[PDB]
RNA sequence: GACGACAUUAGACGAAUCAUCUGGAAAGAUGAAUCAAAGAAGGUAAUAAUCCUGUAGUCGAAAAUGUUGUCUCUCUUGAGUGGAUCCUGAGUACGACGGAGCACGUGAAAUUCCGUCGGAAUCUGGGAGGACCAUCUCCUAAGGCUAAAUACUCUCUAGUGACCGAUAGUGAACCAGUACCGUGAGGGAAAGGUGAAAAGCACCCCGGAAGGGGAGUGAAAUAGAACCUGAAACCGUGUGCUU
RNA sequence: GCAGUAAAUGUGGAGCCGUAGCGAAAGCGAGUCUGAAUAGGGCGUUUAGUAUUUGGUCGUAGACCCGAAACCAGGUGAUCU
RNA sequence: CAAUGGUAGGAGAGCGUUCUAAGGGCGUUGAAGCAUGAUCGUAAGGACAUGUGGAGCGCUUAGAAGUGAGAAUGCCGGUGU
């Protein structure tokens, strides 16, 4: 699950409660599901919110 | 301090004046011997090791349970008390040399020189001008000086033919004024020396 | 390797010429009220580390 | 000395204490370290500066004072290191770091006054105690402050 | 690609000792010599510079590979003046929220990254100098490449050690990750030494054989193959003194 | 670090300790801090340190040796049940 | 003239074992080991003789340590009851 795009992915942190206690997280990219000209062929693919934000037409 | 040259064949050709701040102090025997024990465990490359309980192989289960079977309770089968694994405190690689300061070097290898001379050890020779390898000449301008069976030549600088010419006679060791060291002087019974050699060493040593 | 230094205690003493060190008064703090003028201005100096604490804490600051 | 009698300096050398070999050393069983409790264990005993739950000493006491993160402290000299000098000679932080009477110019070099001069010569330097000044000037001879 | 250059993957030459004693045999001892750019080392029936293999030194490649030098080859302009206009890396830098990383405990975060949302300036610009503003100083992000100094050793060559000498040293000096254990991952041993030479006992006798006693080999046979030495525990047989 | 035989050693003076202390610090300095004080008091002055090393103790390392029940990580097992 | 019981424990002086350096020695006319003995020193322990053994090992001074076992329901072997 990767952006099409950017590259944009997942990444690892903790999660830390009010007395500090760790506990490991996971940060998930903003991946929509879109039809996007890839080389000339529509095709669905995952594709990061930001990287629509402005270049990117459905 | 006054020293007579002699000539490979043995006969007087003039003298030198070689310093007492180098051939006639009295020799300091604390520092010549700790001196003689640094050059003595600087040669020591220790490498002998052994293998711990960790090293050894396998060994990494319990032999059996803690309690009921009558025997004595034991952890790995490669325990020190366990034949055939685990030395406690053995051998590790390490170095022994150590260092002296640099006074003290030159004090102990002045002292070395100083003792040398005192017993009547110190040859001065003019030149060696020896033009082939050849021991058995070495030989000969060695027994003509009536020197003892260990003996140092000592040249001014690296002359190969010389080295050539005293390698192969047993009990004979060369070397070159910036060369030498408390250990090798210590061990010959007698010291030859070429008049340039002697004047380098009184320049560098004080 | 090198030994450590107590950091806890270096911001505690400082060391005199003749190798004492010079320490900070307890009970300097708070509820000044519950103690005398003389207490709180007698405890307003500096004492030196007792010398039976001296033999037990020397190492901690063997490099100050 | 020769390499066959060779001798150590007395009272240089000393055999070390071997622990638990038997009992007529002295050290045989317990080696020294009496019967039970953490001081027999391998490994045992306690943090030093620990007093078994007792609060410690140094956290009884409070912290104070801060650090300066630039401290100019300088390198002293007194006026009794000035008379290895002679008479009329102009003395200058490279001069007396050649003579060798600083090691170091830790971040100037400052005058102060413990012995007297009993000469006559002339001082540049970063700093002056008020005594170090006025002696320098009794017997003739200033001090630049550079 | 084409001439050389050393280096390596076989190798060659290479000095100088004879005699007697003891002994089974000498290299040992005694005497008298000799070589040494060679007295490192290992063998030889005991301890050899001169007996052998070697060592110092010198010489050596058909071929097939590293490496380096020339000259071929292949590429190709490089300064300075002005500066009016133009360009100099955008969903970037940055911010908020949540995290992580900085020696530094979301926190002053300075400095730096990730996720989510916001989201710039274009040299009269932008960033940094441990919150932040001013001044001053230094630098020029959001594109990429880059040898050397550094790390490590399954291998190969040469060597070294106040490192071990068969319960030690690798688990494994010996057909060892093997006998053996487990369904499996896995776990994991024990076991070196005749003698210089096998000269390893022809023949006779008891015995089915195994064993043995002679004879013989050997310096030695309680060195006979489980074989160097051969402790102690333990097992026997005789006795001097005792019960 | 360079040279040297995996020596000694030579060179290498970046550094380190001492020659001055006092104060939290600015800072002053044979004194300094507190204090309004030239008072009182605290720490200091009226020289010996430094490098290597034998011995003893301590710290960091498993730190004199053997011994848990257990915890975690990656694998192997339903041919018994 | 005085002192000398001793556990935890402190201090000192030493005995042995392996290895290394240098010197000086011993060995097939028999080394080390092993065995026995009625020997010497205050102890650790050191010699001598004679058998076995069949090639290596002391002494001096000085350096290093895998330096000393009767006990750990110790480990491995052998052998008992």
């Amino acid at each position: 699950k990767q952006c099409f795009v950017t590259g944009r992915k997942a990444s690892t942190g903790n999660r830390r409660s009010h007395a500090l206690n760790s506990t490991k997280r996971r940060w998930n990219a903003n991946l929509q599901k879109v039809r996007i000209l890839v080389d000339g062929k529509p095709k669905k693919v995952w594709v990061s919110a930001r990287a629509l934000k402005s270049g990117k037409v459905t | 301090a006054n020293y007579d040259v002699l000539k490979l064949d043995g006969t007087k050709s003039g003298s030198i004046e070689l310093s007492d701040a180098v051939f006639g102090i009295e020799p300091n025997n604390s520092v010549l011997f700790e001196a003689i024990n640094l050059q003595r465990a600087s040669l020591r490359q220790g490498t002998h090791a052994v293998k711990n309980r960790s090293a050894v192989s396998g060994g990494g289960r319990k032999p059996w349970k803690q309690k009921g079977t009558g025997r004595a309770r034991q952890g790995t089968i490669r325990a020190p008390q366990w034949r055939g694994g685990g030395i406690v405190f053995g051998p590790t690689p390490r170095s022994y040399a150590y260092k002296m300061p640099k006074k003290m070097r030159r004090l102990a290898l002045r002292s070395a020189l100083s003792f040398k001379a005192q017993e009547n050890g110190l040859t001065v020779v003019d030149a060696f001008n020896f033009e082939a390898p050849k021991t058995k000449e070495f030989k000969n301008v060695l027994s003509t000086l009536e020197q003892p069976k260990k003996v140092l030549v000592v040249t001014e600088n690296e002359d190969v033919n010389v080295e050539l010419s005293a390698r192969n006679i047993p009990g004979v060791q060369v070397t070159t004024a910036q060369g030498l060291n408390v250990l090798d002087i210590t061990n010959a019974d007698s010291l030859v020396i070429t008049e340039a050699a002697a004047k380098k060493v009184e320049e560098v040593l004080g | 390797p090198k030994m450590k230094t107590h950091r806890g205690a270096a911001k505690r003493v400082k060391r005199t010429a003749s190798g004492q060190l010079k320490r900070s008064r307890a009970f300097t703090s708070h509820l000044f009220a519950n103690k005398s003028t003389k207490q709180k201005r007698q405890l307003r100096k500096a004492r030196l580390v007792s010398k039976s604490d001296m033999k037990r804490v020397k190492q901690l600051l063997a490099y100050k | 000395m020769k390499l066959h009698e060779l001798k150590p300096a007395e009272g240089s050398r000393k055999e070390r204490n071997r622990v638990g070999r038997g009992v007529a050393t002295g050290n045989g069983k317990t080696s020294g370290r009496g019967h039970k409790g953490q001081k027999a264990r391998s490994g045992g005993g306690v943090r030093p500066g620990f007093e078994g739950g007792q609060l410690p000493l140094f956290r009884r006491l409070p912290k104070r004072g801060f650090t300066n993160i630039n401290r100019k402290e300088y390198a002293i000299v007194n006026l009794d290191q000035l008379n290895k000098f002679e008479d009329g000679t102009e003395v200058t932080p490279a001069l007396l770091v050649e003579s060798g009477v600083v090691k170091n110019e830790k971040s100037g070099i400052k005058i102060l006054g413990n012995g007297s001069l009993d000469k006559k010569l002339t001082v540049k330097a970063h700093k002056f105690s008020a005594s170090a000044a006025e002696a320098i000037d009794a017997k003739g001879g200033a001090h630049e402050v550079i």
